[PDB]
């Protein structure tokens, strides 16, 4: 019964902090924002980094990533955003990586745990991912010691 | 008619396939002749030896015919002996291996797809020489005491790797490109379980085994030549797991000049899909298409 | 039922039966009446097996 | 080391592309994406022998490992090179840390295990049954590194325990309780599987009552 | 076989998955060669063979009855792999190696098939 | 019982010839030398018929012509008690249940269930062996 | 019941009215059907309940019809 | 606790704590913290739904704004008989009670989908303060724990 068309190991998604998205023919994997936090909100003007991996499903042609827009600020793409035929396009350097990067200039406060919409277009698609804020291998921030009460 | 007596066998694209089909038609003719005689005898006694509704006395009670029993024992022995000789003659031709082949193909089977590599290309006329052996990655699997003759079951040194390799994908049927009219050597090596390298147009298949040398299995077979160009489908025939039925491949046959050109783009870093398009060939397989990922229509 | 099968001279196969009570004119016994008590079914429980022999 | 990354991709091309694809994007309805999983996920999934899977069911069960220790490191590095992620702890020699992961405070680990771990498993970590078909496996065969990576990565249905939710000191103390409780002999005799009343009642009916009834028929009479 | 035959009627998986189909022919062959064909060889033999040779019974009446129950409980164990979440054996009745291996057949359905 | 032993000797000769021929035909022609898994079975297949055939030969030379071994034998020649045949027994179903319990334990690898099955098998087999030998209760 | 059906008819309780078993069979199937009213989202168990209820109803009907026609008593 | 302390698909039991409760170093503070640990209706499960699965979340009436983005807070006490139901499966989003096998669909406001449970687990509204620490956004809108004759 559990080995039928509806399985519990085939429908299982990725156990990470990213979002799986399909931009027509390019698959977006582990889409997350890296943003160290100190206060409840990340104030506007703070520079954060958007990290994801673009996979080209088609193995015949190539694709190039342009015009990443979101309602959190301005997103700047630096480097060769062209994905090969049957290769990957890794943008940013996540923790545990021993050069294309996405730079975001905030205009409104953001915080961990919420979802913020992002638009990804390469040549034949306009899809929304709702990118969250994910913390990598950073250690737990210290908590002030409470008093006697 | 050879089209009806073959019982659906493909015509064949290799001289060994043509010889194998000739044996099949003759054996089918011999089998039908024997079957018709036995069926005729059964039908004759079922329609003319039925209890007549006026025959009082029981029929003659005979159950021993020594001259007849010996005659109907030697005759079947003669037929199988004749078939056995042709069986031995054909199998010797099909399993013959030329000491100096011109194209060597490394066939790697896994769960659940195929990987094709070009081990060595050396045309008989000397118009194309190539060496695809890549010893810098075959010896990276050494693992050593060991449970079996000093090596772990994960030794994997029997596997062969090449600089130019066609890797199958769940969304891309692997395509093997071979020259027309050229001798092809196939080296079969599995990775985890047994698979089956079957091309129906080849009229021949051999099971892909892990560690064939340790299993005393001759995993190398050759074809004299391919007599025509086109695309031919290939299926996995030995049961290997969940996706045994969804790991088919395609064999593409092109002209020797087209084959020589195709290797050039592959050496130039081009993938299999774009290299095929560079020689005016479809980038994807046409005889077979990748199976849908949807476990079914109810998903 | 003793479990012993005997072949009669004419080829009949019969099983030797041990009556639990009185017997009628010929071999077959007269049927007894149920009394609510267990009835033996194994000949070894009736002492037909004898004794192995006194000793260590 | 470029040799390690190339070797890992060489294993991936022949073992994992069927369900995860060539670029680790994941084959829909066949396997998820391996981007961002990290070396720790691959190391645990291969050392425990869970991967490569063979069919789709409620859970892929454990089985003997398909690759040796050298091949696991190469496979983990290749996946780590794509998307990053958590990494397995290592000792000074560069091997996988086994003894150094044992915590020195088991009392804290026991309470942490009871609060966070003894729900799906039992107190002594014998296992348990999940919703439908799924089940939590026994913890008596997992080495400390495997437990650490399981906490880091959160296998199929296991809440991921980040280094912030559970600090490495807490994780080291948790595995200390798991490793200790596995090899402590039972004090009152045979452990009877360490499941509680369920084996106790079955053992009672099959031993004490069988002996008591069998003795009674010896003393008593039939009919 | 009817489930298999009705699935191989039209191309594509309409109501059966690959794993279910793989379990289907393995269990079908195992049941219909070893749980139906082999026992009925002794099914007819316990019927007429003592009669044919003019015998009152079989050589070992107790052992003859043991074969029936041993077979019946052995057949039920192998079929009982279907109720397992993983499923019954899915590697075919020839159970080739190393497909029947713990690495390639880790479920309890294959183990119940062997025993 | 001359014919009974002749049947096994005929099989013994063919099995011995096949084992010797196939061993010597794979040592010089099969790839890898002698086919071991394959030859060992053929050699010990001969032993199966050899053991039964030899025992039947020894038994035949001891006993004279049986009523069933006589070409023209009379029905009355075989008159008399044949032996002991069990009329009824519920022990065989318990032995099968005991063996199946161990098999399920072995299939699922449950050491407690395997031990219970082995103990059940011994207990069930003991009942079968002692069924027609237990004496009357001594009270 | 009499001696030929139950040999120990006079030695204890040996007869159960057929109405109790027939009504109990209908209530057995009714309880199987009503259990479909639950929080379960799957329908595999629902079909198992329907099949068992149908089998029980068929057995009860078969017995009642045979008893009415006099084939069995 | 801060929202970033838990990754997607994780679960961790939380307890009601106040500044006046203290760190437990003093005798009075330890007694105050004892009732928090011994509170029958105190434990609460904090789960982080994966962002890719956020479109499958069904909100309960009156509890739509009870989540802080992808963070959901559900009571750890099973609504059937009071056992702690903390067998949260991250992929199936099913909360299993180990006492009598009750399953709750975390996506559909912890609605029971199996077992003898007939009422969904109470949802605790959550938010963050100025310092970024997760705090409660009020009290439960329904009683927590097993039902009684005078409930609802
Ligand atoms: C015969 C049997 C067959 C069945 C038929 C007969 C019975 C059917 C007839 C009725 C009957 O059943 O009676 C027996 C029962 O009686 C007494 O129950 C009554 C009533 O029924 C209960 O429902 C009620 O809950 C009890 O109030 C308590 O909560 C009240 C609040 O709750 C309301 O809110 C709840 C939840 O919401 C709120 O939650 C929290 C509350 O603050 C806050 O979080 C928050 O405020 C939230 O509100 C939100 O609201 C809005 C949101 O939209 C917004 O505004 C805001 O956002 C806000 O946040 C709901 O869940 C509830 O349902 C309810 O609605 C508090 O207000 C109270 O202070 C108190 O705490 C209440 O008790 P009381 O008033 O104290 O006493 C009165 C008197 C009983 O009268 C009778 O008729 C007795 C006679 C008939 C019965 C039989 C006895 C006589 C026969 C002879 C003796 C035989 C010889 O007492 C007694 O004499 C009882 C004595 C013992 C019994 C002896 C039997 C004999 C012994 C031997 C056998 C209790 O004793 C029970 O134990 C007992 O069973
Ligand atoms: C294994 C199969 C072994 C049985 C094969 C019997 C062939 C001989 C035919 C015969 O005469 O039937 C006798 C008789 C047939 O019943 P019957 O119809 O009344 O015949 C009337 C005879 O004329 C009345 O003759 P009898 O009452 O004088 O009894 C004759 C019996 C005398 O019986 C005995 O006294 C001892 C036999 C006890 C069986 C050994 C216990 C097995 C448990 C193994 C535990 C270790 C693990 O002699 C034998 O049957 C030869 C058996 C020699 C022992 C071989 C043990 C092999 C076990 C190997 C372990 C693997 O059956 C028996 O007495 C013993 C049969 C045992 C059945 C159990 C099979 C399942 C065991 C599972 C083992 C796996 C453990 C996990
Ligand atoms: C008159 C009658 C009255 C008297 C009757 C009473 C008799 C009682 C019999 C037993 C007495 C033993 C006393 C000494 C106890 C002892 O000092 O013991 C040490 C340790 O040993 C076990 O450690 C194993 C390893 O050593 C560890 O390394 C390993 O880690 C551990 O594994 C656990 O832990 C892992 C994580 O660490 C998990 O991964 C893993 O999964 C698991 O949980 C292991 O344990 P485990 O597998 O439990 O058992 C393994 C058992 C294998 O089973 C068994 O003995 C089963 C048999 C007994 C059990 C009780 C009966 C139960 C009945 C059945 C369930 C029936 C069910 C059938 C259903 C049918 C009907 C239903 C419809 O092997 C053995 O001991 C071999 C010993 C064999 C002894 C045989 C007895 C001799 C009798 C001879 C009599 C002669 C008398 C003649 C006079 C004339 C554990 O116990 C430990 O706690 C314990 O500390
Ligand atoms: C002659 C005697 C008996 C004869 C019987 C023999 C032949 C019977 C044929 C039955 C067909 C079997 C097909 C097998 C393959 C299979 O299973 O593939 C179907 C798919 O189905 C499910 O997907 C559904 C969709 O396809 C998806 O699109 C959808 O998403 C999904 O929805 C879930 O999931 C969503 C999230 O995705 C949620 O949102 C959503 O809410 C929900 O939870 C769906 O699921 P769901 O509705 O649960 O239906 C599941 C299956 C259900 O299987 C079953 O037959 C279960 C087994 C029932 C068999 C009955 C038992 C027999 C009784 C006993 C033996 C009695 C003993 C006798 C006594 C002694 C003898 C004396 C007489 O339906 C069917 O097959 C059709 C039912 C028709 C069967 C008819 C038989 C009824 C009994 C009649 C008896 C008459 C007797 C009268 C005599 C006079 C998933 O599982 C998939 O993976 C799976 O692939
Ligand atoms: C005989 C009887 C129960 C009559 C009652 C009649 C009546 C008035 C009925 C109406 C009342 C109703 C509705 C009752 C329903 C039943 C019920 C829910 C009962 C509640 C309490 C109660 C009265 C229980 C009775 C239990 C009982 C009489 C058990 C008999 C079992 C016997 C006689 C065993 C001895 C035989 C023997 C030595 C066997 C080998 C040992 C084995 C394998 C026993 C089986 C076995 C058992 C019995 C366990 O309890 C058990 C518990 C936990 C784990 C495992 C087991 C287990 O394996
Ligand atoms: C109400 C309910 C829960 C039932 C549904 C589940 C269900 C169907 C029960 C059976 C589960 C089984 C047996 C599945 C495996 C497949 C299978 C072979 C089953 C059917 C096969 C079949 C029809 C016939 C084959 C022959 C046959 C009839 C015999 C089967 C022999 C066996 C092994 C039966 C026992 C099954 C069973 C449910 C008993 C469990 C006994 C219990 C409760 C013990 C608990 C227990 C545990 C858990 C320990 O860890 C332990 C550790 C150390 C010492 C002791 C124990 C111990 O006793
Ligand atoms: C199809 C049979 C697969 C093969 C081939 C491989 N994996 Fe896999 N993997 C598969 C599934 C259905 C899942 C999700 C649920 C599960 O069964 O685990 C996975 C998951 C992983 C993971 C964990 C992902 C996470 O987010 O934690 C890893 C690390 C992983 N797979 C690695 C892996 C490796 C190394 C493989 C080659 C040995 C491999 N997978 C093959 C299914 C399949
Ligand atoms: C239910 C949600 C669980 C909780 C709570 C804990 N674990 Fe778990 N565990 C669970 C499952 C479903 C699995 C197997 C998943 C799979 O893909 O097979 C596991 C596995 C482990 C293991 C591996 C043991 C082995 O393979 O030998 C370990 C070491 C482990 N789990 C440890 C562990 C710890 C330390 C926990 C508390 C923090 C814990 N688990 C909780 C289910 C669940
Ligand atoms: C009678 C048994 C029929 C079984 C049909 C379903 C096969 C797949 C079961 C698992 O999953
Ligand atoms: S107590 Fe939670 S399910 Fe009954
Ligand atoms: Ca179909
Ligand atoms: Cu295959
Ligand atoms: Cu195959």
């Amino acid at each position: 019964c559990s080995a039928g068309q509806i399985s519990q190991t085939t429908t299982q998604e990725p156990a990470v902090n990213g979002v799986n998205a399909q931009a027509g023919q390019v698959s977006l994997r582990n889409v997350h924002l890296r943003a160290p936090q100190q206060t409840d909100y990340v104030e506007p003007g703070t520079t954060v980094e958007l990290l994801f991996v673009a996979a080209n499903d088609s193995t015949e042609g190539s694709n190039k990533l342009k015009s990443i827009t979101s309602d959190v600020g301005e997103v700047t793409l630096t480097g060769d955003s062209t994905v090969p035929a049957d290769g990957v396009l890794i943008v940013g350097e996540p923790d545990g990586q021993i050069a294309v990067t996405a730079e975001v200039e905030l205009t409104k406060p953001i915080t961990n745990g919420l979802l913020y919409d992002f638009t990804f277009t390469f040549e034949d698609g306009e899809t929304t991912v709702a990118v969250p804020i994910s913390a990598g291998e950073q250690p737990r921030r210290p908590v002030p010691p409470a008093g006697p009460g | 008619w050879s089209d009806a007596l073959a019982l659906g066998w493909p015509t064949g694209i290799t001289p060994e396939a043509k010889l194998n089909r000739e044996l099949w038609i003759g054996s089918v003719i011999a089998s039908f002749a024997v079957g018709a005689i036995v069926w005729g005898l059964i039908f004759w006694t079922s329609a003319f030896h039925r209890k007549k509704a006026t025959d009082t006395e029981l029929p003659r009670q005979f159950g021993y015919n020594m001259p007849l029993e010996l005659t109907l024992t030697v005759i079947p022995f003669l037929i199988i002996s004749v078939l056995f000789y042709f069986t031995v003659v054909v199998q010797e031709r099909m399993m013959h291996k030329d000491p100096n082949p011109e194209v060597v193909i490394d066939v790697t089977a896994f769960q659940w797809n195929w990987k094709f590599g070009y081990q060595k290309i050396a045309f008989a006329d000397g118009s194309f020489d190539y060496d695809g052996a890549d010893p810098e990655r075959k010896e990276a699997m050494t693992s050593r005491v060991g449970p079996i003759r000093g090596m772990t079951p994960e030794d994997r040194t029997y596997l062969n790797f090449d600089k130019i390799e066609t890797l199958g994908t769940s969304s891309e049927i692997p395509v093997l490109v071979l020259p027309a009219g050229k001798r092809i050597e196939f080296v079969l090596n599995s990775a985890d379980v047994i698979h089956g390298f079957w091309v129906p147009e080849f009229l021949f298949k051999r099971d892909v085994l892990p560690e064939p040398k340790a299993n005393n299995s001759d995993n190398v077979f050759q074809v004299s030549e391919i007599q025509q160009t086109g695309a031919f489908v290939g299926r996995c025939t030995e049961m290997c797991g969940t996706f045994h039925a969804m790991m088919n491949f395609e064999v593409r046959v092109v002209e020797p000049n087209d084959f020589k050109a195709y290797i050039d783009q592959r050496n130039a870093g081009k993938t299999n899909a774009e290299a095929l398009a560079a020689i005016n060939q479809p980038p994807l397989a046409i005889t077979t298409e990748p199976f849908e990922s949807r476990r079914g229509e109810l998903v | 039922e003793t479990g012993i099968i005997k072949r009669l001279p004419h080829g009949a196969y019969v099983e030797l039966h041990q009556p639990l009570g009185p017997v009628d004119e010929h071999g077959h016994p007269i049927p007894l009446e149920y009394a609510g008590a267990p009835l033996p079914k194994r000949m070894n429980k009736l002492g037909s097996g004898g004794a192995p022999g006194t000793g260590s | 080391q470029s040799a390690l990354l190339r070797t890992g991709k060489q294993l991936f091309e022949t073992s994992c592309v069927s369900c995860h694809g060539a670029n680790l994007q994941g084959v829909p309805d066949r396997g998820p994406s391996l981007i961002g999983t990290g070396e720790a996920a691959v190391y645990f999934q291969v050392s425990t022998g869970r991967m490569p899977a063979m069919r789709g069911e409620a859970q892929a069960p454990s089985k003997p490992p398909h690759f040796d220790e050298s091949q696991i490191d190469a496979l983990g590095a290749y996946v780590q090179a794509n998307g990053g992620g958590p990494t397995v702890p290592r000792d000074d020699h560069g091997a996988v840390a086994q003894e150094s992961l044992i915590g020195g405070d088991v009392a804290r680990g026991g309470d942490l295990f009871r609060l966070n771990c003894a729900s799906c498993h039992n107190f002594t970590g014998k296992g348990g049954a999940l919703s439908s078909g799924k089940y939590a496996p026994d913890l008596g065969d997992a080495n400390p590194a495997q437990i650490y990576t399981a906490m880091l990565t959160g296998p199929q249905n296991m809440p991921k325990f980040s280094d912030r939710q559970l600090t490495p000191d807490e994780k080291r103390d948790i595995v200390a309780y798991v490793r200790e409780s596995a090899e402590t002999p039972s004090y009152g005799g045979y452990g009877l599987g360490g499941f509680g009343p369920a084996p106790e009642g079955m053992a009672m009916w099959i031993i004490g009552m069988v002996a008591a009834i069998g003795v009674a028929m010896w003393i008593g009479s039939r009919a | 076989a009817l489930f298999m035959r009705t699935e191989l009627a039209m191309p594509g998986l309409q109501f059966l998955s690959n794993e279910q189909f793989n379990q289907l022919f393995t269990m079908h062959g195992t049941v219909m060669l070893l749980f139906y064909a082999t026992p009925i060889v002794f099914g007819f033999a316990n019927l007429v063979l003592p009669l044919q040779i003019g015998a009152p019974d079989v050589a070992f009446p107790r052992l003859n009855a043991l074969s029936f129950w041993l077979f019946l409980f052995g057949a039920l164990i192998a079929i009982a792999g279907f109720i397992t979440p993983g499923g019954a054996a899915d590697f075919g009745w020839t159970a080739y190696s190393p497909l029947t291996d713990a690495i390639h057949s880790p479920g309890a359905g294959g183990d119940l098939w062997i025993m | 019982m001359h014919i009974e032993a002749r049947l096994f000797e005929i099989l013994t000769a063919f099995f011995a010839l096949a084992a010797v021929v196939y061993a010597v035909l794979t040592a010089m022609f099969a790839t890898g030398g002698v086919e071991w898994a394959g030859t060992t079975a053929l050699v010990l297949t001969t032993g199966l018929t050899l053991i039964t055939g030899t025992f039947f030969r020894f038994v035949a030379r001891r006993l004279d012509t049986r009523p069933e071994d006589y070409e023209d034998a009379e029905i009355s020649d075989g008159a008399g008690e044949l032996g002991f045949f069990a009329p009824h027994s519920w022990w065989p179903i318990l032995i099968s249940l005991s063996f199946s319990t161990a098999a399920v334990g072995a299939a699922l690898w449950l050491p407690w269930l395997i031990a219970a099955g082995v103990a059940f098998v011994i207990t069930s087999v003991c009942g079968l062996v002692f069924e027609y030998y237990w004496g009357p209760e001594k009270h | 019941v009499d001696v030929e059906d139950v040999p120990s008819a006079e030695w204890g309780w040996s007869h159960m009215p057929i109405g109790v078993m027939h009504i109990g069979g209908l209530l057995s199937a009714a309880f199987l059907l009503v259990m479909m009213r639950g929080n379960h989202v799957g329908h595999v168990e629902d079909w198992f309940l329907i099949g068992f209820a149908a089998v029980i109803v068929a057995l009860v009907g078969r017995n009642w019809w045979l008893r009415r026609r006099g084939w069995i008593r | 606790m801060r929202p970033e302390d838990i990754d997607a698909g994780g679960m961790e039991t939380v307890f009601p704590w106040r500044e006046s409760d203290g760190d437990g170093t003093t005798v009075e503070s330890e007694h105050k913290l004892t009732e928090i640990a011994m509170g029958v209706r105190n434990p609460v499960m904090l789960i982080r739904i994966k962002p890719a699965d956020m479109h499958r979340v069904i909100k309960r009436k009156g509890q739509e704004s009870f989540n802080f983005g992808e963070l959901f807070a559900y009571t750890k006490v099973c609504s059937h008989l009071g056992c702690p139901s903390s067998l949260y499966e991250q992929q199936t989003y099913r909360i299993l009670c180990p006492c009598h096998q009750s399953q709750f669909d975390a996506l559909e406001f912890a609605k029971p989908i199996f077992g003898p449970a007939a009422r969904a687990l109470a949802q605790l509204p959550i938010t963050i303060d100025e310092d970024g620490y997760l705090v409660a956004n009020g009290d439960f809108v329904e009683p927590v724990g097993p039902a009684f004759w005078e409930r609802k």
